[PDB]
């Protein structure tokens, strides 16, 4: 059926959505280790200064 | 009857010598199918007892891979069945009689090592299905899941080429061949309600196009059973 093949290309852009919003969340937990890198590199130049103190 | 009974006679001459019987068997396949019903339908007493002699040659021990010739007849032309009826049935030849037991028991050792795993092996090489009781059965298909979904789902993708087949000759749309379609499609259905694994397997191999054209065909019954199909596939 015709319209039964649209609606498995539906299901594929679902699946296409579903893989790009897993892909979002993985984006995300990229971003996350970058935002956990700012926060330890503050720490680190605070260490530095004691260092140097 | 003459001419059938002489033409039984030269056959029976024939596969005397196991090599003749051998190369006879890979012959003609349903011969031995076509000789049971013959004998079945026949009443004489010679023309059985000669039938029973022939049959019992082609599945004889001298004769070469005499376990896999009666497997595969009693898998394809539904040997032992036919060997129950005739031997619940009462022939007036006592030779005949023998050679019917005699049979039959053959048949029941063979069927006693076979089981349904190979009758439905065997259906999906033929390529004829007429809803078996296998099909029906929830615990066969429970107990078979794995196993048609092993060696890379073979089981599964031989399920799919046959619908495919059938699919294509949906254009004669045959009794038996709606028949066969409608317990494809029950197979295929069985099959991705349990290990749900080989449903995208089939839909890689076109499964689900198939089902969908399947959906518009003029049979009342093909058409229900692709919808039950896709139901059980993304429907509710």
């Amino acid at each position: 059926n015709g319209i039964a093949t649209l609606l498995q290309a539906e299901k594929e852009a679902h699946e296409i959505v579903s893989k790009a919003r897993k892909y979002r969340q993985d984006k995300l937990k990229q971003a996350k280790t970058d935002a956990a890198k700012e926060i330890d590199s503050y720490k680190i130049q605070k260490d530095k200064e004691l260092k140097e103190f | 009857i003459q001419l059938q009974y002489h033409s039984l006679l030269l056959i029976w001459l024939l596969t005397f010598n196991p090599v003749f019987a051998n190369e006879l068997v890979q012959k003609y396949l349903s011969d031995f199918l076509d000789l049971l019903k013959l004998v079945k339908i026949t009443i004489k007493e010679k023309v059985s007892r000669l039938c029973i002699s022939i049959i019992l040659q082609c599945c004889s021990t001298r004769v070469k891979q005499h376990k896999k010739v009666i497997k595969q007849l009693l898998l394809l032309g539904n040997a032992l069945p036919t060997v129950q009826s005739l031997s619940e049935r009462k022939y007036s030849d006592e030779e005949l009689r023998q050679d019917i037991s005699n049979l039959k028991e053959i048949l029941e050792n063979e069927y006693q090592e076979l089981t349904s795993f190979d009758e439905y092996v065997a259906e999906l090489d033929s390529k004829l299905l007429c809803w078996s009781p296998p099909h029906v059965d929830n615990g066969f298909w429970s107990d078979n899941i794995d196993e048609f979904k092993k060696d890379n789902y073979k089981i599964f993708r031989q399920l799919i080429e046959l619908l495919q087949a059938k699919v294509r000759n949906g254009d004669v749309n045959a009794k038996q061949e709606k028949i066969i379609i409608q317990v494809a499609l029950n197979d295929i259905t069985h099959v991705v309600e349990l290990l749900p694994e080989s449903i995208d397997v089939l839909d890689k191999t076109g499964g689900k196009a198939d089902i969908m054209e399947l959906l518009n065909h003029s049979d009342s019954r093909v058409k229900y059973e692709a919808l039950k199909a896709t139901q059980a596939i993304i429907g509710y």
